[PDB]
RNA sequence: GGCUCAGUAGGACGGCGAUAAUCCACCCGCAGCAGAGACAAGGAUAACCGCGGCAAGCUGCGGCUAAGACAUGGACAGGCUGCGGCGCGGGGAGGCGCGGGCAGCGGACAGGGAGCGGCUGCGGCGGAGUUGCUGGCCCAUCAGCUGGUAGGUAGGGUAAGGGCCUACCUAGGCGACGACGGGUGACGGGGGGUGAGAGCCCGGAACCGGAGAGGGAGCCUGAGAAACAGCUCCCACGUCCAAGGACGGCAGCAGGCGCGGAACUUGCCCAAUCCCGGCGGGGGAGGCAGCCACAAGACGUCGCACGGCAAAGGAGU
């Protein structure tokens, strides 16, 4: 049974091979619960995992939330876990496991906690990046501090190059930016503004009209 | 007596009865305007509307109190013997308790289509006319 | 079946259409515009089957892609448009006008008509409703709707409504005397002038007709456009005005009475 | 000797649609470009239509006023016939439907959906 | 759309109506869309970046990230319900529309530098559900049938009237003017055949309506399905498996087998006819050709160029 292990705030992750002793010290855990390296090996002394996901021997989803070990068969919707649902509104019965490991777990994935004090080469030392920066413009100007007043995609080049070190060739990431305040915004918030009230004494001048074509006296 | 405090509709526009005017240029007999029944089923005095086919045809039964069993004989042809057949058609009908004793088995009544009042009920009685008359 | 119809059916077609037989198993289903599928062409039968603009629908698409066809004063860049009676189609490419109406043979037919008569058209009235806030709003055959009119203006009226202004510009009653058009029956495309009206409780009123030639005939009102008073049409007549001349006359002309 | 039945102009489409009855008792285009002041390229004739017994072929050409027009309005195998133009290959109906058919079942981008494959594929 | 005609003897269909007993997408015409910090909107998730499970079908873990997605903000109106209640309009007929009331709810734009797009309501259009009257096969060696059956009251339920359902209560309801039951190698009709006609017979088959997708039942989504080239399960057949599991519904188009007397090419293409999509796309709808003396009609006793064709072939020189 291998070991799917990631960092979250490193962003590595790697399998690890455990043997099969191991294996059985994890049985009759359930997914969401944590546990100590030392279980695992030696090699992983003072880790703090959190088991998160398993798969199957037979290649099922490991289903959070059943409370078996059993291939059990259920009746999936949109959004539910171990079913990607692909047309609107269609509902099928797809085999899940239940959380709780057992023999006929293949790999169990697992996300690291709290370091632990000797270091895993693929999943400790290396870094790998968050792969995409914000679109929101309220969520980009805390990222990056970026005066209000200044352009938002023109300011994150400013930065670019100034700490690139001599690069003769810089590629710049995917930046597109949403959700901020531009004159074809406000241009058509004002004209629907203007247009408003432009209606509202339309329909009361062909109201007076009205009532002085066809009923002058009142 | 009755399962609900008896009440009709609100009159809009004898003023503290409700009846209305059921068109087609027919009448509200007077046992409808002057009277105390509270039959919501009437076509006078109650909550349906008379439309569709208005046909006219001769009380068969008056058994079960508010329905009556309307028979509305009639002719057809037969092309290739040339001849005719009596046919005819019952129809329960439902009599508002402002034609009880005035209706009886063998008048000449006019039904009017109303809405589906019961399972089978889908006229009621807006006039009639006595057989002795 | 069941449904909203997307098909349509070459021999279900309105025969007002003039498709034949052969042209293929489907013809063009109209999209649920103003006017009712009885009393409607599409826009891509006047294109290539009456004007003759384009042969393909290549050419028909290209038409309504350049947004040269306008009716009623909208451009209206769609190929299955519902256009019905008294609506008017204005092309500024050719400066041609062109207000659609019956024929003697049943038929819908393009009526030229000049710059100045295009500037509006009539509509029948279906029915008059007080709006929310009491607006006095009355509704159209055509599914056009204006308000603050005549009160006057009650059911299976005919209003002249301007075209380039919303407003209803003209007022036309449902009276005897009443210079007519038959929208649909067996006179179909006849104009005449409104003898009788029988009421008739409860449903179908009957108006009678008497044409320009004297010949009588009854319809429902319902079946009845007015298109003028007793002084003066309020539209230009098409080719043959409306006599619907009996097959004897057409018999007499050809070989003498 | 050619005639023209009858002259009419489609002013929205900038052509003018003529239909010309040619007679030949006992290479079209031509001499219809000598007799309008137009290029053999804005000749384009519908179908040569013509009665059983008599030599008198009807013809249904339309006269254009640009050759940008023609290759827009008119459709695409009439200028395979003139030019040969060929501007959309649209490889073979059978071939389009296989080939659409298979990006229907990928989720996802190719990219994505062929290394998952050839990775289970290499082991 | 296409296919098919098993069921269906009236849940159909046709004719004439009704919906004052009802709902609604595209589209069209109108009115409108909360100042809230407003030069303004919050948390996500897929894609993606990785790491995987698994024979296959399929699926997990982590990391970020959008909106015309999902929210927040903010109520002038429409709306709902109860009570009150005069009128003005329409309609054959009214609290149907609208104005005037008191309450309890509730409720329409924080969008974009290729045309705009959302949402609420009224009126259409396009649909749809119910429904009235009536007509249409055979058998009397089928003569009595009926218990939610017929009605009443009341509530429920529905978009909506209703024994539709329930509670209680009446004893009704239909029948030789043929009920009820049975049969049908019965979809109905527009129609077709045949006869001078009266008739008789047929209607699978172009168009319209219905019904079905191996037999069923249940449902999700949606304006609309009790959908089937959607789902869930059962049944009957059939397939793949590494034995853990995974699948199949040609009464769509060709084609195969079987059945029988009895019925064509696994051809080409969106060119025409049209449909879906907000356009470039898709369409075995559909067309073209091939097969067949199956039918109608016309006419006798081999190869270029031309011609047309989406392309080819045929017609025509
Ligand atoms: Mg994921
Ligand atoms: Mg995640
Ligand atoms: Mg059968
Ligand atoms: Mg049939
Ligand atoms: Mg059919």
């Amino acid at each position: 049974m291998k070991l799917n292990v990631a960092y979250p705030a490193k962003g590595t992750q790697k399998m690890i091979p455990i043997d099969f002793q191991t294996s059985m010290r994890l049985y009759g855990l359930r997914l969401g619960a944590q546990v100590e390296g030392e279980l695992i090996g030696e090699d992983f002394r003072g880790y703090v995992f959190k088991i998160t996901g398993g798969d199957d021997v037979s290649g099922l989803p490991m289903k959070d939330g059943v409370f078996t070990d059993k291939r059990v068969r259920l009746l999936l919707k949109k959004g539910n876990k171990g079913y990607r649902c692909r047309e609107k509104g269609v509902r099928k019965r797809k085999s899940v496991r239940g959380c709780i490991i057992s023999g006929e777990i293949a790999v169990v994935s697992m996300i690291i906690l709290k370091e632990g004090e000797k270091p895993i080469e693929g999943l400790t030392d290396r870094v790998v990046e968050c792969s995409h920066l914000p679109k929101r413009a309220s969520k980009l100007r805390k990222l990056f501090n970026i005066p209000k007043d200044a352009n938002i995609v023109e300011f994150i080049k400013e930065q670019i190059r100034n700490n690139s070190d001599s690069e003769k060739k810089i590629r710049y990431p995917r930046i597109k930016v949403t959700r901020l305040i531009t004159p074809m915004r406000i241009e058509r918030k004002r004209k629907r503004l203007e247009e408003k009230e432009a209606r509202k004494i339309k329909s009361e001048n062909e109201r007076k009209e009205y009532m002085k074509k066809y009923y002058p006296e009142k | 007596k009755a399962k609900t405090y008896p009440k009709q509709k609100k009159p809009h526009l004898k003023p503290e009865r409700y009846y209305k005017n059921i068109g087609m240029g027919y009448n509200v007999p007077e046992t409808a305007i002057n009277g105390t029944y509270i039959d919501k089923k009437c076509p006078f005095t109650g909550n349906v509307t008379i439309r569709g086919r208005i046909f006219k045809g001769e009380v068969f039964k008056m058994k079960q109190e508010k329905t009556i069993v309307v028979v509305k004989r009639y002719f057809h042809y037969n092309k290739k013997y040339k001849r005719y057949e009596r046919r005819n058609t019952k129809f329960n009908v439902h009599l508002s308790p402002c034609f009880f004793g005035l209706v009886r088995v063998g008048d000449t009544v006019t039904c009017g289509e109303t809405r589906a009042l019961s399972k089978t009920k889908h006229f009621a009685v807006i006039d009639y006319k006595q057989k002795d008359s | 079946t069941r449904g909203p119809r997307r098909h349509l059916k070459r021999l279900n077609a309105p025969s007002s259409w003039q498709l034949d037989k052969l042209g293929g198993k489907y013809a063009p289903k109209p999209s649920s515009g103003p006017h009712r599928l009885s009393e409607c062409i599409p826009l891509c039968i006047l294109l290539t089957r009456k004007l003759e603009y384009a042969t393909t629908t290549k050419e028909l698409k290209y038409i309504l892609r350049k947004k040269m066809i306008k009716v009623n004063g909208v451009v209206r860049t769609d190929k299955d448009f519902p256009v019905g009676f008294m609506d008017v189609i204005s092309i500024d490419t050719t400066n041609e006008n062109m207000r659609l109406l019956y024929s003697n043979n049943r038929a819908f037919m393009l009526h030229n008509i000049s710059s100045e008569e295009a500037t509006y058209r009539l509509c029948r009235v279906s029915k008059k409703k007080m709006g929310i806030g009491g607006i006095p709003y009355i509704y159209t055959q055509d599914g056009s709707t204006f308000r603050y009119c005549d009160p006057k203006i009650n059911v299976n009226d005919v209003v002249k409504v301007n075209i380039k202004e919303k407003k209803v510009v003209g007022f036309l009653p449902f009276k005897s005397g009443m210079k007519v058009f038959i929208t649909k029956g067996k006179n179909l495309g006849c104009i005449g002038v409104i003898s009788g009206i029988e009421k008739h409780m409860g449903s179908h009123d009957i108006a009678y007709v008497v044409d320009a030639k004297g010949r009588s005939f009854s319809t429902r009102t319902s079946n009845a456009f007015i298109i003028g008073d007793s002084e003066s049409y309020w539209i230009s007549l098409p080719e043959g005005e409306g006599i619907k001349i009996s097959e004897l006359e057409k018999s007499n002309i050809k070989y003498g009475e | 000797e050619t005639q023209i039945c009858m002259m009419r102009e489609n002013r929205p489409l900038q052509r003018r649609e003529v239909v010309l009855s040619i007679s030949h008792p006992k290479d079209i285009c031509s001499q219809i470009s000598s007799l309008f002041k137009v290029r053999k390229e804005l000749i384009i004739v519908s179908g040569c239509s013509t009665r059983f017994g008599t030599h008198q072929t009807k013809c249904k050409v339309r006269i254009y006023e640009s050759p940008e027009m023609l290759r827009e309005i008119e459709r695409d195998f009439v200028v395979k016939r003139k030019t040969g133009e060929e501007v959309r290959k649209k490889k073979a109906r059978r071939v389009r439907k296989k080939e659409r058919k298979e990006k229907a079942k990928i989720f996802g981008t190719l990219r994505r959906h062929l290394k998952k494959a050839e990775k289970r594929a290499q082991k």
